[PDB]
């Protein structure tokens, strides 16, 4: 098995940062992509970004690209993601998700088998 | 299976020993750039990447490796092999103060970023067989292409 | 980039029957990134099929994904009180990945 224990739910202001943990654990953690994915209240799945901690490689989409900043530290084992200038919009669910691999406990496959329990980060004022 | 990815004859080369890093790199880059399977200034990106990021991981008894940057710089799916005679020290991947001698380098060029972890669980594979490395070191290019292309197919 | 649209938006099945959800995507999409996905209410999404066809651990031999370049289709053949539930599509080929709208099956 793998776990993904995300960080505790968050009331930020308007114009305020934003940071969520994604500690990590159970199986490897530097060798495997691990990607940040948002849901608003009854809206679907969005892909914010991800990272494979063993090279650093974070990867960015358009619409989040400069707001947006993940990164995974080695030596705990956690991954992060800070989201900047916060707005009413970006209220949502937000999860961590880890891919899975080939078989039974092999080849990583991309899709997302593994997820955190969420962090809801509400904006307001 | 790491597929859906190009591997040419002119991939494999062999390095002198007055070669340093960054020589390592614009050499095993140059085929790629010919074939246009990634953009004119792909080694100069890969370069900035490897000072930031070190590739570098120290597996016995040779040292292996990775040099690359991101996918924006990538067209096509491509892995070329670059062989030197004495080592040269590429930085640690892991994060510690000690060098990595390498002798083999996997520049890989990805333009999908799902597909790395593909990748690179590849090569963790190749890199483990002692047997497979050592060849290396001692094979020609001809020779090397002929392995690594049976390797990869799979 | 690419779009994914589902259908249908909503479904209502009776346990037993067969439930045919699609995909489609406005561009080419290799077979080999295409994933569905099964989200009940207060959940996570759990991981159902992956690569078009392949079926991970632990899901049932009931679901069963196809497809392949634009139209792709999770095929729920025997349906149990337990699958109702919102089932999306994701595509990871390129950046940025993209999810569909969803379907909701109950």
């Amino acid at each position: 098995q793998v776990q993904l224990v995300q960080s505790g739910a968050e009331v930020k202001k308007p114009g305020s940062s934003v940071k969520v943990s994604c500690k990590a654990s159970g199986g490897t953690f530097s060798s495997y992509a691990i990607s940040w994915v948002r849901q608003a209240p009854g809206q679907g799945l969005e892909w914010m970004g991800g990272i494979i901690p063993i090279f650093g490689t974070a990867n960015y989409a358009q619409k989040f690209q400069g707001r947006v900043t993940i990164t995974a530290d080695k030596s705990t084992s956690t991954a992060y993601m800070e989201l900047s200038s916060l707005r009413s919009e970006d209220t949502a669910v937000y999860y961590c998700a880890r891919e899975g691999t080939t078989g039974w406990g092999g080849k990583p496959i991309g899709a997302f088998a593994y997820w955190g329990q969420g962090t809801l980060v509400t904006v307001s004022s | 299976a790491m597929q859906g990815i190009h591997f040419r004859r002119h991939y494999v080369r062999h390095l002198p020993k007055e070669v340093s890093q960054n020589d390592i790199i614009k050499a095993l880059a140059s085929p790629l750039i010919n074939d246009g399977m990634v953009v004119s200034d792909f080694a100069d990106h890969v370069i900035t990447r490897e000072q930031n990021f070190p590739t570098g991981l120290p597996v016995e008894p040779v040292g292996v490796a990775i040099p690359h940057t991101d996918s924006k710089y990538v067209r096509q799916n491509a892995i070329s092999v670059g062989i030197l005679a004495e080592p040269v020290n590429f930085e640690d991947a892991g994060g510690e103060p000690d060098p990595v001698p390498v002798r083999v380098v996997f520049m890989l060029a990805l333009g999908n970023w799902f597909d790395i972890t593909n990748v690179l669980w590849w090569i963790m594979d190749v890199i483990q067989d002692e047997d497979f490395m050592q060849q290396l070191l001692v094979m020609n290019d001809d020779e090397i292409y002929q392995s690594i292309y049976t390797r990869i197919s799979e | 980039e690419i779009v994914l649209t589902q259908s249908p938006g909503t479904l209502s099945l009776s346990p037993g029957e067969r439930a045919t959800l699609s995909c489609r995507a406005s561009q080419s999409v290799s077979s080999s990134y295409l994933a569905w996905y099964q989200q009940k209410p207060g959940q996570a999404p759990r991981l159902l099929i992956y690569g078009a066809s392949s079926r991970a651990t632990g899901i049932p031999d009931r679901f069963s994904g196809s497809g392949s370049g634009t139209d792709f289709t999770l095929t729920i053949s025997r349906l149990e009180p337990e699958d109702f539930a919102v089932y999306y599509c994701q595509q990871y080929g390129s950046s940025p990945s993209t999810f569909g709208q969803g379907t909701k099956v109950e």
